[PDB]
């Protein structure tokens, strides 16, 4: 029997760590070099479905071809590799997959897609994971978008900031994130004022220009509100942010702390798991969502000996790469789309008891006016450069609301 | 204690709708005053930024920002900025602000139809609500705010039934050209639902609209009530804090912070906050009147963060605490199919010079989600 | 004495229905036929009040000029009262007197005709794609709303079981792409432009009007959902229903009890009984008809004096219909950003017009298609229980 107590109000707290990625993970001015065989191989693909009566690498295409099945005849079902009308079937019976071989092209899968623009998005990410996985750290890293030209301006309350500010990580899926005030350093600036005047104000540049086509399709900025020593999972708790509007977002710290071990199953430090933590580099606090992608990354490695590109590595382990793991397509596909391991994870990772949520509200707004717009872009243009327009700039108010809290607390009575 | 979670089914009363815009009104007595501000400001882009379209506190890069300092000048220290979009923006905040308190204590005396220019239609529940008391404010940062709703209105606003169909629709105009563009900066208008009698924070609790989208919001009831006493240490009345109350309005936490700031301002710094109340003899701040007022707020500020003021002991909590959760659904209000005949009433009727470039005219309705608002009651045990 | 116990699970829930509509109902040139003399007659009332330089509709209810203010007046049989709606507005009063002869002309119409003129499940349809494997037009359930046309919920089909997610993230949930035509759009009947969704579980109504959430035609609009679960005891403490056996009101949503399905059904029975015709905007009761000026000319009033009594608490629906003990809740967090880059949209449109190649002809336009993202962010599945003492 434990007692619950909720307490709603305004109190000084520390102000939540906001993470900056952008929607393409990098700089297709920079990169273009490395994906040049498969962008062209690319266009062809879209040639041959979109006009086919208007050389190739085929060595990119024979890793996963996009074969198409055309079924609509019962009594004999035929699959026809893309590579007087010679036009590709798009009618109720036809549909295209994805082959997948295992060991020498006999233990061929196929991962079925109804419409062309969901499964040559799915072949391109699989091929770009492919390059992605072979080149170091290091080096990808430098080909991304940089925190000098991405935030253009930063104001917490009184007090200036910049990029110098904004803890640099490597998220595999949007790139290079910032985290505003993460902690891990210095601590954490404390907010006791609700409103705009006393938030945060950011002034960010999306380039649009230097977007990956095949690959980065939404045109806006991903944020995260998260504690100070926690990992941000983008992907999952993650909000978008319009370009050319003044997104205001008034945060709500919703917590809920649980009684304990004999009264719950939640750990407190994470140390109880049994399964490793891989973002051990990072040095942040314990996550369910940090084992969830720990356990598959574990399960990964175990069965094909490579680990996913979108997850980290441990010591001494390797990328899932063409030239090495050829059956890392079908490895990682038999273990994305598989629910039995998803609940053997489940049931090992253990929840936190002391958990934090930000219910918070978006409301944009257009920023740059008619009257404003010469002004302001002649002077973020003349700090930048010595390339901007309403697809580039970004504004963003975070603030907290009149109430900034909302704790439930368990109590043993 | 125990808490006890319930559902209310009564009549919902509407909540009061702040309507703001976001163009601050240059008034036509500080229009000299604001020429040469503006002057400045241009004469300071074209020194640094080089671009081509004597006051206390120069804007002058070292980062770029305004040097604040005492009144004996002892303790000087820079207020820099990292981009210039901010460091003109809030120096010219700093002079239109002074500037503003130097308007007369008197009620206007030009009738203008300031509403009808911003506010197109009104109607909530199939009925209009064109002709209908509000109280008009002037925000320093934002524009013309206009209250419906409000406490003293007789005729109350009630819900019958949830859904956009019987809740406010609301039409407003967002400006595309500002009249002071180094200051406003942002198109579109912002919305506030708050009680009945609790003031208008639109810096705490304002929503932004977006010009030429039908903006439907709809507002979630959450309601706390606590006892006090022994129990707890809330308050259901201003007697039992010390803080006089500055607002014309009921206990609040923010209502009675607000106050408790405002005491410290006039104590320390001698004048009184803009953006805050003042008594009756206490007037604004002013850079010609109190020599260095900005390096006692930026003070006064560090000293309230840190709670050295006591006003977060001080104020108590209010034993009802009652907040509105906003969800908006967006979406093209504008259609290419209605845009003949709608952009052409406007410019009958409320004479709107239309733009094929930017839509301007939003649209926006408010409504209750659901009918039974969430009630939190604590109870002895 | 009762006393409340929050528990957050950590497991593989549910995935609730998604009733996906546009707020266009009809295709304009389907119904134009239909709709022929209301158009001419609203166009003749925008040159004659306004002043522009420029199934059978009745003449009895026209726009007037009342003391720059114009609306129109429902006056009853006798015509000794007169309900009048004013308007300060010009595109305010044709929206509401457009609303008003088209609900009473679509009343008159067979259903099966309506359902064949409104859009189909391939044509509103262009993507569907649901925890990894791609989803059809077959997936959606039909469900036709006086005011939306044609709506597609993706759960809830007889015979299946319940889709289930047990990976969070927006990769993982729901992830459709909308067409909206705009070309076809009502110029009178609908404002704005584009689609709308409720969430809702596969055995609740969903009141597209009343809980619905708008969606913008050009950009992407990603919805992150937590479940929120309440219990409370129903007999001795709450006197809360389940189920709807304790009262004595018939259902004709023919789905789960709740007080807005209690109060609109019991708001239609006495409908029924007052005057003979039941409202268009609410579905049928069993052995009845919908109203309209052609058959029931005494009813624009009828309804009046029903809602008056209805706000006022005389009919006795406010007293007998109870609250709903459990109930379900989805958290929506809404965000938006624009979907086609200036890069992308090189390929995304003419791909996403040879999907769709059959429904249309042209090149799709950035303004017509809409995406969206429905999906839990977290797995905790938060339930509020209230256990005596
Ligand atoms: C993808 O689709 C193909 C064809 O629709 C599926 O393959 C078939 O499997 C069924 C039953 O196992 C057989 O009756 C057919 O003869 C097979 N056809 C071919 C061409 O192989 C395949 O199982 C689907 N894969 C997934 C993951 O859904
Ligand atoms: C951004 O970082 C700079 C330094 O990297 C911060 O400047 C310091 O601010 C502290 C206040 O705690 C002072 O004690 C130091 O003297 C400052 N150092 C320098 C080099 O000026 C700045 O406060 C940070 N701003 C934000 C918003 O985090
Ligand atoms: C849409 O419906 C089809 C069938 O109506 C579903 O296809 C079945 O998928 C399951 C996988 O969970 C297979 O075991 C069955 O053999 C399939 N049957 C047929 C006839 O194809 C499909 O999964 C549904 N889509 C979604 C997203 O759930
Ligand atoms: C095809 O691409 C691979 C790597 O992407 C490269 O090693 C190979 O040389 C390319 N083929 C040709 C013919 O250039
Ligand atoms: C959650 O609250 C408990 C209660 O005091 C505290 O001990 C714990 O440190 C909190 N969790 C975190 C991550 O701070
Ligand atoms: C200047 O004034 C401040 C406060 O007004 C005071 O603390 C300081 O001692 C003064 N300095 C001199 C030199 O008078
Ligand atoms: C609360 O304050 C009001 C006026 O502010 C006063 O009329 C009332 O008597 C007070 N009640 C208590 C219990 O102090
Ligand atoms: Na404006």
């Amino acid at each position: 029997e434990v007692s619950v107590s909720l307490s709603v109000g305004f109190k000084t707290m520390d102000f939540p760590a906001v993470t900056i990625c952008n929607a393409s993970p990098f700089k297709y001015s920079k990169i273009k070099h490395l994906l040049k065989d498969l962008d062209e191989l690319m266009e062809a693909v879209l040639e041959r479905i979109l006009a086919p009566e208007l050389n190739l690498n085929f060595s990119i295409w024979n890793h996963t071809p996009l074969v198409l099945i055309d079924e609509r005849n019962p009594h004999h079902p035929m699959v026809l590799d893309l590579f007087a009308s010679e036009k590709i079937c798009n009618a109720h019976g036809c549909k295209m997959a994805m082959r997948l071989c295992s060991l020498n092209r006999t233990q061929c899968t196929f991962r079925n897609f109804t419409s062309a623009t969901q499964a040559l998005t799915e072949w391109y990410i699989l091929q770009a994971t492919n390059i992605f996985a072979q080149v170091p750290q290091q080096e990808l890293v430098e080909m991304s978008y940089p925190g000098e030209q991405m935030i253009l301006a930063c104001l917490f309350g009184a007090e200036p900031c910049n990029y110098r500010n904004f803890t640099s990580i490597f998220y595999p899926h949007y790139g290079n994130c910032y985290i505003f005030n993460w902690g891990m350093t210095e601590k954490a600036l404390p907010s006791a004022n609700p409103g705009t005047e006393f938030g945060l104000k950011l002034i960010l540049d999306i380039g649009q220009e230097d977007y990956v086509p095949f690959l980065a399709s939404t045109a806006g900025v991903r944020l995260m509100l998260h504690e100070q020593r926690s990992y941000p999972f983008i992907r999952d708790e993650g909000i978008y942010a319009m370009s050319g509007t003044e997104t205001s977002i008034g945060v709500l710290v919703d917590k809920l702390q649980r009684m304990g071990e004999p009264y719950s199953p939640c750990t407190v430090n994470g140390s109880e798991v049994p399964v490793q933590n891989f973002y051990s580099d990072y040095n942040t606090t314990y996550s369910i969502q940090a084992c969830l992608r720990s356990c598959f990354q574990d399960h990964m490695i175990r069965n094909c000996n490579c680990g996913h590109y979108l997850y980290p590595l441990p010591r001494g382990e390797k990328y899932c790469n063409n030239r090495d793991f050829p059956d890392w397509a079908h490895c990682y596909s038999d273990l994305q789309m598989s629910v039995a391991q998803r609940e053997t994870c489940i049931g090992m990772c253990k929840e936190s008891c002391n958990d934090t949520q930000y219910k918070m509200t978006i409301s944009m707004a257009d920023w740059p006016s008619e009257a404003s717009e010469d002004w302001i872009f002649h002077v973020l243009s003349q700090e930048r450069d010595q390339t901007l327009s309403r697809k580039g700039i970004v504004k963003l108010n975070i603030y907290f609301q009149e109430f900034n809290y909302r704790t439930i607390e368990e109590s043993a009575a | 204690v125990s808490l006890n979670i319930n559902l209310n089914s009564d009549k919902l009363v509407f909540p009061a709708v702040t309507i703001c815009t976001l163009n601050p009104y240059r008034y036509p007595e500080i229009k000299e005053e604001l020429e040469e501000l503006d002057r400045i400001t241009e004469q300071t882009l074209f020194d640094l930024y080089k671009y081509s379209s004597t006051l206390p506190h120069p804007l002058q890069r070292l980062k770029i920002g305004f040097q604040l300092c005492n009144q004996n000048k002892s303790d000087c220290f820079y207020q820099t900025y990292s981009s210039g979009v901010d460091a003109v923006r809030e120096w010219y905040r700093f002079h239109y602000i002074n500037i503003l308190s130097r308007l007369p204590e008197t009620l206007p005396s030009l009738e203008e139809d300031t509403l009808g220019n911003f506010i197109f239609a009104c109607r909530f529940n199939q009925v209009s609500c064109n002709q209908a008391n509000y109280s008009h404010f002037h925000h320093p940062m934002y524009g013309n705010c206009y209250t419906f709703n409000d406490k003293n209105n007789s005729n109350l606003w009630m819900s019958s039934m949830p859904g956009i169909n019987n809740g406010l629709s609301l039409m407003l105009r967002a400006e595309q050209n500002d009249f002071i563009p180094l200051l406003s900066t942002v198109t579109g208008a912002r919305v506030m639902v708050h009680g009945q009698d609790e003031p208008a924070f639109m810096d705490d609790g304002g929503f932004n609209l977006r010009p030429g989208v039908e903006t439907s919001i709809s507002m979630r009831k959450e309601t706390l009530d606590r006892l006090g006493g022994d129990y707890g240490d809330c308050t259901k009345n201003g007697s039992d804090v010390p803080v006089e109350n500055l607002y014309p309005s009921k206990y609040t936490q923010q209502v009675c912070i607000h106050s408790c700031f405002q005491e410290s301002m006039i104590k320390e710094c001698g004048c009184a906050y803009i953006f805050y109340p003042r008594p009756q003899n206490v007037e604004y701040c002013d850079y010609r009147k109190h020599s260095s007022w900005g390096y006692c707020y930026y003070k006064l500020q560090v000293d309230f963060s840190s709670d050295h003021l006591g006003c977060f002991t001080k104020c108590r909590k209010p034993c009802s605490v009652t907040s509105y959760q906003l969800s908006a659904g967006y979406s093209r209000w504008p259609s290419v199919t209605s845009q003949e005949w709608v952009f052409q009433m406007l410019s009958r009727q409320n004479n709107y010079t239309v733009n094929n470039k930017r839509n301007g005219v939003a649209k926006v309705n408010i409504f209750f989600k659901e009918l039974n608002y969430k009630t939190n009651s604590e109870s002895p045990s | 004495t009762v006393s409340v116990s929050i528990k957050v699970h950590f497991r593989k829930l549910d995935f609730p229905a998604v009733t996906i509509c546009n707020i266009n109902p009809y295709k304009y040139s389907t119904v134009r036929h239909l709709l022929a003399d209301l158009e001419q007659e609203t166009r003749e009332a925008l040159k004659s009040l306004y002043g522009f330089p420029e199934p059978r509709f009745s003449h009895r209810i026209p726009l007037l000029i009342f003391d720059q203010v114009v609306g129109f007046q429902l006056c009853s049989n006798d015509t000794s009262d007169c309900a009048t709606y004013t308007f300060s507005s010009g595109i305010n009063a044709i929206q509401e007197w457009y609303k008003l002869h088209y609900m009473n002309i679509m009343a008159q119409v067979p259903l099966e005709k309506k359902i064949n003129m409104s859009y189909s499940a391939e044509e509103l349809l262009v993507t569907c794609f649901f925890d990894g494997v791609s989803c059809d037009a077959r997936n959606f359930t039909l469900f036709h709303h006086p005011m939306h046309g044609n709506c597609y919920t993706f759960n809830n089909r007889e015979n299946e079981t319940i889709l289930s997610t047990s990976m969070g993230g927006s990769e993982y949930g729901l992830q459709v792409i909308l067409y909206i035509n705009e070309e076809e759009y009502n110029p009178f009947l609908v404002s704005s432009t584009g689609a709308k969704v409720i969430i809702h579980r596969q055995d609740e109504y969903p009141f597209v009007e009343d809980v619905g959430t708008e969606i913008e035609t050009a950009m992407v609009t990603s919805i992150g959902m937590h479940l929120t679960e309440s219990f409370k005891l129903s007999e001795p403490y709450s006197q809360c229903t389940e189920d709807g056996s304790d009262v004595p009101i018939r259902n004709i949503y023919n789905a789960a009890y709740s007080l807005q399905i209690c109060l609109h059904s019991c708001f239609q029975t006495k409908m029924v009984e007052k005057c003979g015709c039941a409202q268009y905007s609410q579905p049928l009761p069993p052995a009845a008809n919908y109203c309209n000026y052609q058959q029931h000319p005494n009813w624009m009033y009828c309804y009046y004096q029903l809602h008056r009594a209805f706000v006022q608490e005389e009919l006795g629906c406010q007293s007998v219909c109870k609250e709903a003990c459990s109930f379900k809740e989805w958290t929506l967090t809404t965000s938006l950003a624009q979907w086609p880059s200036v890069v992308s949209e090189k390929w995304l449109l003419p791909v996403l017009t040879w999907d769709q190649g059959r429904q249309v002809n042209k090149k799709l336009n950035k303004t017509d298609l809409a995406k969206l993202l429905i999906f839990y962010k977290d797995l905790n599945q938060r339930s509020i229980m209230e256990s005596p003492a």
